[PDB]
């Protein structure tokens, strides 16, 4: 609707969110039409983001990883989009949210490379939510596996029990263990 | 699902733009050693003189 | 629509505390009347052009209480409502006079750049022949030149109009930095120069700058100290960046080899 | 009747071999050419493809077509349809059609086989493999001959290949991404094309649905990109923010980016034009001012007189800002002189600088350079011939006069003299020596450059930004031998 | 692109449309004395001449009766 609107920034830099939580459901329209506007409301944004004033995290959190992946770098974008806490989104064709499952995946199974060649000792946290997140669009492609990217997305991964539940609803067994191995014995 | 078409087809299209710059490290590699065989060949020019 | 409004928007109140209230009553009021401009079926043009009415006359409440972030807050959303799809909405008579206050704020914050790339708007051709229209650009013409004795000339040149008072406001922000450039004092400068281009006898400049500048007080004169007094480098630290520079020089041009 | 109808069918198969003869060698060459590797071989066609729309941008073929020679309208690929192989009865085709039309007589029109363009991109468009590249190398090259005259209650047409474009191939894509050789042309593709129509949009609507939508068509041009087409995508937004837009919270220090590699050997011209526009309404005095002229030196590829006329306008017009404004003079053509005529006069009188005068020469005869909208630069104009002739006069002797030089400049007072020449030593652009001890105002003047002065901290970075330029000159000089090389 | 010269040269079309061969001959009664001359001395000789076109066009005249004068 608005291209050059500047009253959304007063209204994200004044007190009592009542008024702030429409601000900011509309502020989700014109966002893929402007995101540089928001660059001067970033900061405040991440004000009202680190205190638990607010009560919706995931409202600050999706704004500022949606402009940050805009702006500069996808980690930091990356850090709100997984630091959003419970997040309800389903399946979409959208730019952003293959874009941030993307580098979820790809971020997330650099991270099973950097934790992989160690077992045990200085172990590095992993968020609970990063694996519902990824085990869910996981097991939606693991609905029938397609055949091709089971044993594929299981070894990059690189989990005990990620590939034992593809192996169970699966035709022809040879086939599987067959490609199984000729897929590992070729990385 | 709309995942192996969308999600793993930008992650191959992705894997062609790193093709492209294999396609850079390629003929980087191509032109660096035909010029090796450029300076190879002149100096066993000399060697054989 | 849900009330009347018109009983307590015209009634200028001197009391701003009744207007707090008023004020908030109508942000609670429009909390859920579509704050953004609405093309829908083209009949809410009538509240949100007296939600624009009531947010001006807000706004002059708002810079006549000085309030900084409240001022940019009502010209902010008011800007909402100024730039719009539809031509349909007629112009307010008191627009150009609010755009001409949205004019001293962008020159009263230093904020001149703004002023000089927001030149392009304004020439829409609408009225053209009011002493207010061409005001804010005469005047910001001659800080381009920076006379201001013109400006102090003209300064009963203005008609009955109660900005006169905000006018004074600008040559209170603006005495700072006409005051700091014309006490830059490269070499020196005698008081008898500041007697005149100063303002009148009353000792604020010379006992507010002497706190603030931290100066020496000569025998009724302004001295200038650490004027081109700087000592020039020893060409060790540039030679060393040189080496540096060299060592940039054999990779560079010896990198790929 | 003799005359035109002896002389009547000479005239129309004049250009049908060089256009028969460039899409069968662009088509069947591009084609033919990246057919057996397209992901390899790449950009070898893009100079082609924009040498041919420059080369056909002057085409005088349609004066005379429209009475029962539209017969080309009718017409199209018919390329190895309907099947991919067995393709010699087709070969056998490709001289059939073509030889049936030319028998007796044809049936022919204008305005009434357009809609139907459609019939064959349902099923397969060329061959129903190669469908992205000879779709849109198909589609794209005879849509503008008959979207051409855009007058005359075409523009609703041109909305039918909005349409039309738009539902085959670009409401989103035809596949999410074509990543080859047919996707980075169709970056500049499709861009060539909002620039096409881009005259309908600012015809009589506005932006609120394509432009707006070429944020997210710009965002989800991936990241990866080049950013030439992505680039080239961003210069019709600017353009469109380059009449009246006018907010500069975002794209002024905000749009700026990491840059890459976007030349295009024109996008340097008009996109650094573009961005000296913009960046010329604040006053810039160093950057747009060597830049802006390096600018009007380039692009001398096809035009340098016909376009760089108005970044030369407006160079001039930010040049006399400065007080010293060099005029034409190593550059001869009849276009930036008439140009320059009704400007001659004034942007002369500048340097003289009479204040009275002047001033009612400009609104005497001023009609377009006054008429160019909002009169900003030259109502910052009037009150700067004073300080250009303030500057003049720091380029003249240290001494102040009070009749002399005071009345010669027009202001005979000593508060304003002293004063206004303060504002001009507040610039800090010259150099003074401000004294007072019997009543004059003195100044040292020293503009002796820095010979035998610091020299070693003056050409410092001269010589450390000249080896750098010069240097990835030598980078430049270096990679294109390897772009040789690549081959062999 | 090159297609944006088109309106461009639009405008040129109706600054010929203007004035039909008006400053081609008008200016060209000082520019068949300025053909074939070097058009960077022009600027020099066209910025003191047009300076000096007001008054004080000559004044070499004039210094024989200032001599004495001053």
């Amino acid at each position: 609707m608005i291209t050059s609107a500047a009253g959304i920034i007063s209204l994200l830099d004044e007190d009592e969110p009542q008024l702030k939580e429409f601000a900011l459901h509309k502020l989700n329209a014109v966002v893929n039409d402007f995101w540089a506007e928001i660059s001067e409301s970033v900061d405040k944004i991440e004000v009202l983001y680190e205190d638990e004033g607010f009560r919706s995290r995931q409202f600050a959190a999706l704004v500022a990883s949606k402009v940050f992946y805009h702006l500069g770098a996808f980690e930091e974008s990356l850090n709100y989009a997984l630091g959003a806490g419970d997040l309800f989104n389903v399946n979409d064709n959208s730019e952003y949210v293959e874009t941030i499952i993307a580098k979820c995946i790809d971020h997330y199974t650099k991270q099973c490379v950097e934790n992989a060649d160690l077992p045990e000792g200085e172990k590095k946290p992993i968020d609970q939510r990063l694996e519902g997140i990824v085990n869910k669009m996981f097991q939606r492609c693991l609905d029938d596996h397609k055949y091709k990217q089971a044993i594929g997305i299981a070894l990059e991964t690189r989990r005990l029990d990620v590939f034992e539940k593809t192996i169970l609803e699966s035709n022809d067994v040879p086939g599987m263990l067959a490609y199984s191995l000729k897929l590992c014995m070729s990385l | 699902l709309e995942e192996g078409k969308a999600g793993s087809g930008l992650r191959q299209y992705y894997l062609s733009k790193i093709e492209e710059l294999q396609l850079i490290v390629n003929d980087k590699s191509q032109n660096l050693r035909r010029l090796q065989a450029q300076r190879n060949e002149l100096n066993a020019k000399v060697r054989l003189l | 629509m849900y009330e009347q409004l018109k009983g307590e928007w015209n009634r200028k109140s001197p009391n701003l505390s009744k207007c707090g209230e008023e004020l908030g009553r109508l942000k609670l009021v429009l909390l859920e009347l579509n704050f953004l401009p609405t093309t829908g079926t083209k009949l809410t043009k009538q509240q949100l052009i007296l939600a624009r009415d009531i947010l001006e006359i807000g706004a002059q409440w708002s810079i006549l209480r000085k309030d900084i972030p409240s001022f940019e807050r009502y010209m902010a959303q008011l800007k909402c409502y100024y730039f719009d799809y539809k031509e349909q909405l007629p112009e307010s008579a008191y627009m150009h006079q609010l755009l001409g206050l949205n004019l001293l704020f962008l020159l009263s914050q230093n904020r001149v750049a703004e002023f000089h790339t927001e030149l392009e708007r304004l020439p829409a051709k609408d009225i053209q022949t009011n002493v207010y229209i061409k005001h804010p650009v005469s005047l910001e013409q001659y800080l381009m030149e920076g006379s201001y004795n013109k400006v102090f000339l003209a300064k009963g040149n203005i008609p009955a109009e109660s900005y006169t008072f905000f006018i004074d406001i600008l040559l209170d922000t603006i005495r700072d930095e006409i005051a700091g450039c014309i006490e830059k004092a490269y070499e020196k400068i005698l008081f008898t120069e500041a007697t005149r281009i100063l303002f009148f006898n009353t000792p604020k400049k010379m006992t507010d700058y002497a706190k603030k500048r931290g100066w020496v007080l000569g025998p009724n004169n302004y001295y200038s100290f650490a004027s081109q007094q700087q000592k020039p480098e020893d060409t060790t630290i540039p030679s060393t960046e040189l080496a540096k520079q060299v060592i940039e020089y054999a990779r560079q041009l010896e990198m790929i080899v | 009747p003799p005359g035109g109808g002896e002389q009547e069918p000479p005239p129309p198969p004049a250009p049908q071999d060089v256009e028969m003869k460039e899409e069968a060698a662009t088509g069947g060459g591009s084609t033919g050419e990246a057919d057996g590797k397209t992901a390899a071989a790449a950009a070898e066609h893009s100079q082609r493809e924009l040498d041919t729309v420059t080369l056909e941008d002057i085409k005088e073929h349609v004066k005379q077509l429209e009475k029962a020679v539209s017969g080309k309208e009718p017409r199209f690929v018919l390329r190895a349809l309907r099947m991919l192989p067995s393709t010699s009865r087709r070969l056998n085709h490709y001289v059939l059609y073509k030889a049936v039309q030319g028998f007796f007589t044809s049936n022919n029109a204008t305005r009434d086989f357009l809609l139907p363009f459609l019939e064959e991109p349902m099923d397969t468009e060329a061959d129903l493999q190669f469908r992205p590249r000879t779709g849109k190398a198909a589609s794209t090259p005879l849509l503008p001959e008959v979207e051409a005259y855009l007058q005359l209650l075409v523009v609703i047409f041109m909305m039918n290949s909005k349409r039309y474009k738009e539902a085959q191939k670009i409401s989103d894509d035809l596949m999410q991404k074509i990543s080859t050789q047919n996707r980075r042309a169709l970056d500049l593709v499709a861009a060539k094309c909002y620039y096409y129509h881009a005259r309908v949009y600012e015809f009589l609507d506005k932006l609120d649905v394509v432009r707006s939508f070429l944020h997210a068509r710009l965002r989800t041009a991936t990241l990866r990109h080049d950013a030439d087409g992505q680039a080239t995508l961003l210069n019709l937004l600017l353009r469109n923010y380059l009449h009246y837009s006018l907010y500069d919270q975002a794209e002024k220090l905000v749009s700026k980016s990491v840059f890459p590699e976007q030349a295009n050997n024109n996008e340097w011209a008009r996109y650094l034009y573009y961005t000296g526009r913009i960046k010329a309404i604040q006053l810039e005095y160093s950057e747009a001012r060597r830049t802006m002229t390096n600018a009007l030196r380039k692009a001398p590829q096809h035009t340098a007189v016909g376009f760089k006329q108005t970044v030369h306008k407006l160079l001039i017009v930010v040049e006399l800002l400065l007080g010293e404004i060099p005029d034409r003079l190593q550059f001869r053509q009849p276009s930036l002189k008439r140009s320059l005529m009704p400007y001659f006069l004034l942007t002369q009188a500048v340097r003289t600088g009479n204040l009275a005068k002047f001033n009612q020469v400009l609104d005497q005869f001023g009609e377009k350079f006054q008429a160019d909208g909002t009169y900003t630069l030259i109502i910052r104009l009037r009150h700067n011939v004073i300080k250009t002739g303030v500057r003049m006069i720091s380029l003249s002797y240290s001494r102040i006069s009070l009749a002399d030089i005071a009345q010669k400049l027009q202001l005979d007072s000593p508060e304003d003299a002293e004063f206004i020449v303060a504002k001009a030593i507040r610039d800090g652009v010259i150099e003074a020596s401000i004294n007072h001890e019997k009543g004059y105002v003195q100044s040292k003047e020293m503009i002796d450059i820095y010979s035998t002065r610091e020299p070693q901290l003056a050409f410092h970075q001269r010589i450390s930004f000249c080896l750098d330029i010069h240097n990835m000159s030598v980078k430049a000089m270096r990679f294109p031998p390897k772009s040789y090389n690549k081959d062999l | 692109m090159s297609e944006k010269k088109q309106p461009v040269d639009l405008g040129l079309l109706e600054e010929d449309d203007e004035f039909e061969e008006f400053p081609a001959e008008d200016w060209a009664g000082l520019d068949e004395d300025e053909d074939a001359h070097v058009w960077e001395d022009n600027w020099d000789d066209d910025n003191v001449e047009d300076d000096f076109s007001n008054q004080l066009r000559a004044e070499l005249e004039k210094h024989g009766y200032k001599m004495e004068t001053s």
